This record gives structure tokens, sequence and C-alpha cells, in this order.
């Protein structure tokens, strides 16, 4: 709750950088699950948040 | 947090300082009159002697 405004700003910043880099893509980008994944420890979220 | 509200959603360059916006959101005569005085406290320019 005390980090609310920063969370809003973070969300907007991720969305902006994401679409900005999406702009620089040539091969169509499909939504399909994969064999191997990428780990994401939630402590790396809590830190970011 | 005392009157049980959201934290705030305050803009950097908001044309109102936080006491001005908070003067009207709350409902309590004492605190609101205090904030009124604070927002409208300013010097009196008077030419003497």
């Amino acid at each position: 709750s005390n980090r609310l405004g920063q969370l809003v700003d973070l969300t907007r910043l991720l969305a902006y950088n994401y679409e900005t880099l999406m702009a620089c893509i040539t091969m169509n980008m499909q939504h399909v699950q994969t064999l191997t994944t990428e780990k994401l420890q939630l402590t790396s979220v809590t830190s970011l948040c | 947090p005392a009157f049980g509200m959201q934290r705030m959603h305050y803009r950097n360059g908001d044309p109102q300082t936080p006491f001005q916006i908070a003067e009207q959101q709350i409902q309590n005569f004492q605190v609101a009159n205090w904030l009124h005085f604070v927002n409208n406290n300013q010097f009196r320019q008077v030419v003497i002697d």
C-alpha cells in the first residue's frame, strides 16, 4: 500500500518499454508454451516492487 | 490513515499543495479549519512609517 504510486509507475514503465521493443520485431510472435522455461524467484518481484 | 482513507494519489506538478486538496476531502471541523488557516496563512503587506 505504501508503494502504491511507485507500483503504478512501474507498471506504466514496463508497458512502455515492452511496446517500444515490440516495435522492433520482424518475426510474428506466437503465444505457445515451451519445453524449457525461465525461473522467476518472487523475491525478485518483492525487490522490484 | 487516521480517518481511514486511501494513502493518496498525488501528482508531482499538481497545482494544489496537499493541504489544499485535503482541506475538502476530510469531514471534521477542527482539522479542516486548521488546514484552511494553513492554506490561507500569508503575510500582510502594509506600508508603515
